């Protein structure tokens, strides 16, 4: 139910459609697949680099998702690019927030290398120190009964942010953001009546999540400056954009 | 440009 919609009988079509666009399975599959491929038959690997590899892949998938999004369709690339550039970091955390809670993703895994990958890092973007903060959010979210439905709406909310510098077709973005908020509100009201101010509780998180993303992007960029990771990646390009 | 390529297609 957490990873599922609450009262499917009472859910809007829009939301159902949003949940359509998520294949959790593919995400986890893709994740371990890369991890296996990157590590089997290798004596040692740079764990930091690997995390980046995962993130790079995630980004591609992120882009793919947005692309097929109903709202993006009505958008020009320049505009889409700007939106994606703004919150890629933001989505990763939430996505991680989603898996950690909904799908029982663990903090670490044994690599078949005898090496251990900190999965948890993926959601901290390499800043270990944010774990308490990440956790605080995970707890807040759980108490709010964060569900699969909530998670998708929040993604759009994050993505479809009008107050983003340089976006030409502002109206469309505002409208979509505005719809989703409403849809989210409705869902909370109809399907989680018992949870008071759930809408606000969830909406309030986004700002918090963003703060985490910022630290994370900066660390990731700082690391790239040091020569720690490949420069040709989408991840770097994304990291680069705001500079 | 890579970003653009992906969404440009």
């Amino acid at each position: 139910g957490s990873h599922m919609l609450e009262d499917p009988l009472r859910v809007s079509p829009m939301i159902r459609e949003f949940v359509q666009s998520i294949d959790d399975r593919e995400w986890q599959t893709q994740l371990f697949a890369l991890l296996q491929k990157q590590t089997y038959n290798q004596v040692e690997v740079d764990l930091f680099e690997l995390m980046c590899k995962v993130l790079d892949q995630n980004l591609f998938s992120q882009v793919d998702w947005a692309r097929n999004t109903v709202f993006f369709k009505d958008l020009k690339v320049d505009d889409q690019m700007k939106l994606l550039q703004h919150s890629w970091s933001d989505m990763l955390v939430l996505d991680h927030l989603h898996h950690r809670i909904h799908n029982g993703l663990p903090d670490e895994t044994q690599l078949n290398n005898g090496q251990v990958f900190n999965l948890m890092s993926l959601g901290l973007l390499g800043v270990p120190q944010l774990g308490d903060y990440f956790n605080e959010l995970q707890n807040k979210l759980q108490d709010l009964k964060f569900d699969m439905g909530d998670y998708v709406c929040m993604k759009f909310l994050i993505l479809l942010n009008p107050s983003v510098r340089g976006i030409v077709n502002r109206k469309t973005v505002s409208e979509g953001h505005d719809n989703v908020q409403a849809a989210l509100l409705d869902y909370t009201l109809t399907c989680y009546p018992s949870v008071n101010d759930k809408f606000r509780g969830l909406v309030n998180i986004l700002p918090e999540i963003h703060a985490m993303a910022v630290r994370g992007e900066d660390h990731l960029y700082t690391k790239h400056c040091a020569g720690s990771a490949p420069t040709q990646t989408l991840l770097m390009e994304m990291l680069h954009a705001k500079r | 440009s890579t970003l653009r390529a992906l969404l440009t297609n």
